[PDB]
Order: C-alpha cells, then sequence, then structure tokens
RNA sequence: ACGUCUAUUGGACCCGAAACCGAUCGAUCUAGCGACGUGCAGGUCUGACUUUAAUCAGGACCGAACCCGUGUCUGUUGCAAGAGACUGGGAU
RNA sequence: GGGAUUGCUGACUGAUAGUGCAAACAGUACUGUGAAGGAACUAAUGAAACUGGGCUAUAAGUGCGCAUUCCACCAAUACGU
C-alpha cells in the first residue's frame, strides 16, 4: 500500500525529524517495515518522543537501544508500553525492566501472569537443575518461544526435564551456557532433531546408526557426545527439520564432496561451522 | 501530440496518490477522489495519542 | 463479436476461489453504470432544490462491489456515502407470442440493486426534518381493530 | 449533486438540451490522452443521466430490448424519443474512445505499451 | 480429442444463439440462486481467522480529473 | 409400493453426474460431448449457463 | 439394338418379430459397501457396579414418533400403472 | 477422399412432398436421470366426414427491371464500365 518512493521520503523525514543515525534509521525504514511497525510519518514521531519521555521514569531504560534491539515496541501505544512494563515490573521485583524491555518485546502484550510466572518457573526449573542461574539479560528477541501467551509453567518444567534427559545435564548445562533458544523447541521435536542428527552424523559406523547396543554402547555414547558438542558449537543444528529429516545427509555430502571421507570431516565440522552455508544453500 | 508521453517514471511531484498514477503512467486528480480513500483514520489516532 | 461465455457449475466448483490481485491500479477510464429508479414526486422536489436525499436506490450491474459504488459516488458526484446495501436480482421473464403460437421466452440481464444511505454535505444537516401517544394504547387499539379481509380471487367479484 | 442523474432538469421544461450528434473516431484520434480522459468521465455521467431518464419513462433501448417488450419495429414513436437517440450517441462515443485508446496502445514500441494496456 | 479443444468448440457453438438470453437460457439463468455462483467481482482481501480483512491497496480508487466543470468538450458534437 | 417417482432431485448429484467436468474427465464422455456438438444441441450439458 | 416377359445378384413387391454382435449412458429407484452426522415419548421385568450418589447390559416385554405389510373389506380406465379403513409385526 | 463459392444445371420435390426443420427461436418445443429420441406451424382458396335448421314428408397488348448483340471509353489480350 506504500506510495512508490515513500521509502526515500520516510528515510529523509526521519533524519529531518528526531535525532537518529541513518544506518539504524534505514533499519527502521527497510528491515522492520515489512510489518512490525507503522509506516506513517507523524505517528512514529509521536510514539518515539513519547517513549523518549519514559527514560527518567524507568531507571535502566534507554529508548534508542530498546527501539533498535526490538523494533515492535512502536506498533503498540506508548501508554500501553508504560503500563505493561509497570505491571511486569511489579511481577518481577529484581533486575529492572529497562534493561529487559530492550531485549524482550513479549511483555508489551501478555505481561501479568505470563512473563513473570514463566520467568520465575524457568529460574526455579533451572535452579532445581545442576546450578543454572538463567539471568534474563542473555535473552534474545528470538526467545518469543517459552515466553509467549499459551505456554504453561508446567510445560517449561517438562521442557527443561526433557532437555536434561535428551542431553546429559553436564552436556545440557554446557549447551545452555550459550544460546538459550534451545528452550524454544518442544521436547518431541527436539528429540526428533537430536535422533536425526545422531543418525546422519553417526561417528560409530555408517549413515545408519552404527554400533547398536560393550563397545557398541561405547560408540553410541560417543555419538551422543559428538551431537551435544555440535549443539554446544552451534544451536542452529537443532533447526534441521526445517529442511528435512533426510536432507541432513544431503547437506553433509554437499560439504563432503571436496576432499576426503567421514572421519576427517567429523574432526573438521566440530572445529568450524561449515554446515551453515550448506543449510543456506539448501534453503 | 506524440512529442510528450515518453517514459517518465519520476514525474511523480510527490502527492499521496496523485503520484501513483504517473508512476504507473495525470494532470490533476480531484480532491473529492482523494477524499474517497480516507486519509484520516490514522490521523485521528495520532492526534488522540498526541493529546 | 466477443460476448458472454457460457459458464458451467462443475467448472466453477472445481476451479474455485478467485484470488485477490497483487496490484490494484487507479482506474482511469472506468466502465461502471448506475441509474436511479422512480422517486416520489415530493422526493423529486426534494432533489430539485439543494440536491440531496437520505436514501437513494440504484440499479447497477452485478459485477460491482459496495466499495466500488461508495468510492464512485464519493469520487464523482461529491456525495457522502454512509452505507451501501446490495441485492442481486434475476431478470424479468418476458413473453412475446409469435406468428405461429410458440411462446417465445426472454430473460432480462441480471442486475444488482444498491441501497445507498447518504450523509449531509457540510453544515446543511438541518434537512433531516423529522405530541405523544402511549404505546400501550397503540397496541390495545391495534388489537381491537378489524382484521384484514382475505385476499379475493381474480375471478371473484366483491 | 444527485441532481446530475436525478433528472435532465431541462426536459421537465419543454426545451431540448442536446440537439446534436455523437463523437466520431476520426475526430477522437486528434484529442490527447488528458482530453480523452475528461471526455470519458463527462460521457459516462451523461450515460447515467440518460439511463435514469429512460428508466423513469418505460421506454426500451438497444433495439433488441424493443423486441423483448413486444414494441413494434420503427413504427412505435419510441425509437424517436430524445433520450434513446442521445443514449445511442453516448454509447457510440464511449465505444469510439475505447477503440482509439487500444489503437494508440497497439501503436507503441517498448514496455510502455504493457503499462498503456493496464489503464484501458 | 483434447479437453481444451472440446471446451473451445462448445464456446464457439454458444457464440451463436447469444444476446438477450432466450429459450433454455431463461431457466439456466436461475442457477445463480441455486449453487452460489461467484459474479465478476475483484477480490479485495482474504480470511485469516474467519474475519475478512480488506487489503487497503486493493480498495477501489478512481482517478477522476481535476475539474469536469466548464471543461470545453461535451459528449455531443454539433452536426 | 407405488412406482413412478424414481427422480429424486438434487443439484449436487445432477452436476456431479451429468456436468461438464465428468464428461471431460473420460475419453468416451468427450466423444459424447463431441456428438452433442455435431448434432447441434443448444444445451451442451445440464449445468451450462450464462 | 429397342420394347415386353421371366431368371440371377443385390434390401429387391410392401409391413411385422423374438434375436445376435459391439460401445455409450445409468447405483437421484433399488441391492450391497464405505465416510460423516442425527433419532428412538411413556412405562415393565431381569443381571451387574457404586451408593450421602444425575451408571451400565438384554439381537428382553407392552407400547407412540419411525420402519414393514398379516388377514378381511373397499377400489379394479381407482384417490393410487399397487391406494384407503380396521386389525397387525419390529421399535437399543 | 474431404471443406466452402458458382451453375442462362435438372422430363427432381412443391408444405402428410422435399432435409428431422421453406417459419421471430428446429436439433427448437416436448420426452427421458442420462446417453438419447424428437415434432407441428407458408400465403390465399376452403372438399368430405360432422352437427343444427329448412325442404321432402384476341396462343394479345401495354408498362417497368435485367440478360444477349451492336456502339464508344476501355485494363487494352476476354469483354471493364
Ligand atoms: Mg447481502
Ligand atoms: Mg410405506
Ligand atoms: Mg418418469
Ligand atoms: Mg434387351
Ligand atoms: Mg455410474
Ligand atoms: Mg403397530
Ligand atoms: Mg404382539
Ligand atoms: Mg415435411
Ligand atoms: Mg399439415
Ligand atoms: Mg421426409
Ligand atoms: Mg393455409
Ligand atoms: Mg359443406
Amino acid at each position: 500500500d506504500w506510495p512508490p518512493g515513500y521509502e526515500a521520503l520516510l528515510q529523509t523525514y526521519l533524519e529531518q525529524e528526531l535525532p537518529l543515525s541513518a544506518e539504524e534509521a534505514s533499519t527502521l525504514v527497510a528491515a522492520a517495515k515489512k510489518g512490525l511497525l507503522p509506516g506513517s510519518r507523524s505517528l512514529i514521531r509521536t510514539r518515539f518522543m513519547h517513549i523518549k519521555d519514559l527514560e527518567p521514569r524507568f531507571p535502566g531504560f534507554d529508548a534508542r537501544a530498546a527501539v533498535l534491539g526490538e523494533p515492535r515496541l512502536l506498533r503498540h501505544a506508548a501508554d500501553k508500553v508504560m503500563r505493561a512494563m509497570l505491571v511486569f515490573q511489579d511481577h518481577w521485583p529484581s533486575h529492572p525492566v529497562g534493561p529487559l524491555m530492550g531485549r524482550i518485546g513479549c511483555p508489551v502484550i501478555r505481561d501479568p501472569a505470563g512473563v513473570g510466572h514463566r520467568l520465575y518457573a524457568l529460574t526455579r526449573a533451572l535452579k532445581t537443575d545442576l546450578h543454572y542461574e538463567l539471568d534474563p539479560h542473555r535473552l534474545t528477541p528470538e526467545s518469543e518461544g517459552f515466553l509467549a501467551s499459551g505456554v504453561s509453567p508446567f510445560e517449561l518444567e517438562a521442557r527443561v526435564s526433557a532437555l536434561v534427559t535428551i542431553f546429559g545435564r553436564e552436556g545440557a548445562g554446557r549447551l545452555l551456557d550459550v544460546s538459550l533458544d534451545v528452550l524454544t523447541y518442544a521436547p518431541r521435536d527436539l528429540d526428533r532433531a537430536v535422533l536425526a542428527l545422531r543418525e546422519v552424523f553417526s561417528a560409530a559406523g555408517d549413515r545408519g546408526y552404527g554400533r547398536h547396543s560393550p563397545e557398541g554402547a561405547a560408540a553410541a555414547a560417543a555419538d551422543r557426545g559428538y551431537v551435544t558438542d555440535l549443539a554446544v558449537a552451534w544451536p542452529g543444528v537443532l533447526a534441521l527439520p526445517g529442511r528435512l529429516g533426510g536432507a541432513d545427509g544431503v547437506a553433509r555430502l554437499l560439504a563432503r564432496v571436496r576432499r576426503a571421507g567421514g572421519a576427517r570431516y567429523r574432526g573438521a565440522v566440530g572445529r568450524r561451522a561449515l554446515l551453515s552455508e550448506v543449510l543456506e544453500r539448501p534453503e | 501530440t506524440p512529442s510528450a508521453g515518453f517514459p517518465f517514471r519520476v514525474r511523480n511531484l510527490e502527492r499521496i496518490w496523485a503520484e501513483l498514477q504517473p508512476d504507473a503512467d495525470x494532470x490533476x486528480x480531484x480532491x473529492x477522489x482523494x477524499x474517497x480513500x480516507x486519509x484520516x483514520x490514522x490521523x485521528x489516532x495520532x492526534x488522540x495519542x498526541x493529546x | 463479436e466477443q460476448e458472454t461465455r457460457l459458464r458451467f457449475v462443475s467448472s466453477e466448483w472445481r476451479s474455485g476461489r478467485p484470488q485477490p490481485p497483487e496490484r490494484r491500479i487507479p482506474i482511469c477510464f472506468p466502465n461502471i453504470t448506475l441509474q436511479m429508479m422512480k422517486l416520489t414526486p415530493e422526493q423529486m422536489d426534494q432533489v430539485k432544490e439543494t440536491g440531496w436525499l437520505r436514501e437513494v436506490a440504484f440499479k447497477t450491474t452485478p459485477d460491482v462491489t459496495k466499495l466500488e459504488i461508495a468510492a464512485f459516488l464519493q469520487s464523482v458526484y461529491g456525495m457522502n456515502v454512509e452505507r451501501v446495501s446490495t441485492i442481486n436480482y434475476l431478470g424479468r421473464r418476458r413473453l412475446a407470442i409469435s406468428r405461429n403460437g410458440k411462446r417465445l421466452w426472454w430473460r432480462e440481464d441480471d442486475w444488482k440493486k444498491a441501497y445507498v444511505i447518504f450523509r449531509p454535505p457540510a453544515g446543511q444537516e438541518h434537512l433531516l426534518t423529522r405530541q405523544q401517544r402511549p404505546v400501550i394504547e397503540q397496541i390495545r387499539e391495534a388489537a381491537r381493530a378489524p382484521r384484514l379481509p382475505p385476499r379475493p380471487y381474480p375471478w371473484e367479484r366483491r | 449533486d444527485v441532481e446530475n442523474q436525478g433528472g435532465l432538469a431541462c426536459v421537465p421544461k419543454p426545451c431540448v438540451s442536446s440537439t446534436g450528434r455523437g463523437w466520431k473516431v476520426e475526430e477522437l484520434r486528434l484529442k490527447s490522452w488528458q482530453d480523452l480522459h475528461k471526455l470519458w468521465y463527462v460521457s459516462l455521467k451523461e450515460r447515467n443521466l440518460l439511463l435514469t431518464e429512460m428508466g423513469l419513462k418505460h421506454i426500451p433501448k438497444d433495439a433488441a430490448h424493443q423486441v423483448m417488450r413486444r414494441i413494434p419495429v420503427g413504427a412505435a414513436s419510441v425509437e424517436e424519443d430524445p433520450h434513446r437517440l442521445r443514449y445511442t450517441e453516448v454509447q457510440n462515443t464511449l465505444r469510439h474512445i475505447r477503440q482509439v485508446l487500444e489503437e494508440r496502445a497497439a501503436a507503441e514500441l517498448v514496455p510502455k505499451l504493457r503499462r498503456e494496456m493496464l489503464e484501458v | 480429442i483434447g479437453r481444451e479443444a472440446v471446451v473451445d468448440l462448445i464456446q464457439q457453438s454458444a457464440a451463436k444463439q447469444s444476446g438477450i438470453r432466450k429459450g433454455w437460457q431463461v431457466k439456466a439463468a436461475t442457477w445463480v440462486k441455486r449453487v452460489h455462483v461467484d459474479r465478476g467481482d475483484v477480490k479485495v482481501g482474504r480470511l485469516e481467522g474467519g474475519e475478512f480483512q480488506v487489503l487497503p491497496h486493493l480498495r477501489p480508487r478512481y482517478f477522476v480529473p481535476a475539474d469536469l466543470d466548464k471543461f470545453q468538450l461535451k459528449p455531443y458534437v454539433e452536426v | 409400493g407405488n412406482r413412478g417417482n424414481t427422480y429424486q432431485p438434487s443439484r449436487r448429484k445432477r452436476v456431479n453426474r451429468h456436468g461438464l467436468e465428468k464428461r471431460l474427465s473420460t475419453p468416451q464422455g468427450r466423444e459424447v460431448l463431441l456428438r452433442r456438438l455435431r448434432k447441434g444441441r443448444w444445451r451442451i450439458t445440464v449445468d451450462s449457463f450464462r
């Protein structure tokens, strides 16, 4: 519905109005304007000034970092954002909402029981695990999962129990030290992806699950170690079924054809993320 | 006359939808025609939020 | 000359769900037809001065939309359209008996009737221009009223 | 402004507004795209007036509806009504404007004609 | 023998006996009140949760000229 | 049991049996349509309209 | 050779079968199957579960809605190219 | 072999004939679920059946319209008007 050439007019209008550098202004004009934010001038200015007037009222809130870290804060009314972080702040007397509103745009809508209870249950569900603190600062805007309206705290309890069941809790703790987005997956889908990874990246024998369960169990444990080390190295390998359960081998051979066989490549892929280009080529 | 009418993708003049027609290839649209596609649904919400 | 194609019910059932177009162009040279029906003579005097009525009914073609009638009236005739209500009508059947008696049967082209509710233009809003009686007395009077007679038959003399 | 289709407004008085003829293709080839655009809008509003005016009277149009209404051919004093003659001339004008526009669209050389066949 | 060739021959046969819907077409015209036939409208949107949403770029816009008043060309040419 | 009323009307069954698309779906239905055309019938199928 | 009359091959003076062989259309009547959905008033008997308790079973019984058509009568170019009345059979 | 123009072609037919159809809309109305079947109808004249009453009891002219051939203009090679 945009007037042809409105993108240049909006970029120029953002420079002529409120102070914002052109690169992040282009991020608002182009990257976050497929939807996610209203395209009207004289409406983003009103909300931006209104959210700029909420930095004194909240101690850790910087408007520019918050609107660039998660750009869907401006498709909601500024008064609703003010009330949403106020109510969520009462359900979480701890680290202030100002450092947390710039990472999570989920509490704008379902704050009251949702973000507070899910965060409390996740902190308790990882505290009852082997000493995981789960401070909310590390959360990325892709963590809409495990915080969206519709996941129960019992579902998070089952998810962390399944994550420390599918991976060993030492491996699960090492996996959860980086990229908590693994918590977004449902336990059945995470089990499917890990089993498919164990099938395709089977270091024990063939593409089939080699060494079926003395030394067969040793090879099976080594396969579980290899898949958890790949998961520690890269959380994106858990997103294999977006391509296929049978195209994991296809991507692995797309990497394989260059020089030699499987054992050299199990050492090579564990040292560098060569699978990301192969997955992007498959997409 | 065929002297004019040449490819003029940038003959817009930047008017909300009076530049859409000469971007799709136009002298003056009526104000009533632009009034038919209402331009005040977002304007009222912007004014209410400002006040 | 190219004209109306035959359509088939099984064909529209199988190749169903027409999709919306990807781009809509502003309509230079539009092909859209409206006509009023008969008005009461006092409504005609109401139109002769100041050019307005609250409710006007139109004949259109069935390929139009409430949005298209509202946009066309607002764009061309400068009116303020509040709501449109559209009715699809069949054509009238026509009988035109021949030189040998055949009963030649025709069918008029199908039309859509729009009921357009208008709005007073600017500052002129006074021309909406309209004692009491109890509704209990209304119902009690309309219950002791004589009944409507049954409809006479076309051969029956009364 | 509903007076435009509401009535001729000159027919209730005993006077004829249009005493002329309809546009021809050779005259219409000499008019520009903007002039043809304005003439098209004026002619469509005239078409709505004439259709409404012959809908208030019960008179047919097109000479194929006249067979349907059982009205005789020519000798009926119905083809001689002013609104019907004006309506036929207005339809001729709109058809000729469409014919000129496709002729100009077929008379082009580059992808501009794919845009010229999108506004007609 | 092909499917499109048979349909094209059917339409060419139906090009004859066309005009103001005489004969069997008078009864066949009443199929629009029996099987929900979609007319020749342009769609302006799609259903997401059962609520229809009109896409604003598909709303009808009419490019009417600036003034059709005192414009020097009328629909009629003098003889 | 009184006979004579074998025709139980239904628009779904009428279009699904004797409509255009079941005639076009099979080759011998297409020659049925072709000889309907060669005879000169005004109504090609039971569901044709305009 | 023409004309007429016979004869043979042709449908061969005309009309009339039951037929046989192909390949169109028909499960909107009816038979079976399949998917989805809906219905079975009121009571009676027997067995089981739980009982401070608003549960189940029987190709169970009597009996409306519903399904069928035993006997008699009417009707027999009839109301009907198989119907009506009264008795009947089934009705978790 | 097949599909359309022309026939100063017809001891072919002339509206129960000739195509199923000479016609405002014939493969139509109508019949059938369907494939499929499939009519009647020109303009005048007005026979019989039938039913009431009564009774008995000068192979020519003159006008128009063309075609043929003359003529004079012709593309100048079949005629072009
Ligand atoms: Mg409606
Ligand atoms: Mg029965
Ligand atoms: Mg029958
Ligand atoms: Mg001899
Ligand atoms: Mg069948
Ligand atoms: Mg009984
Ligand atoms: Mg009994
Ligand atoms: Mg005959
Ligand atoms: Mg006869
Ligand atoms: Mg014959
Ligand atoms: Mg006669
Ligand atoms: Mg006589």
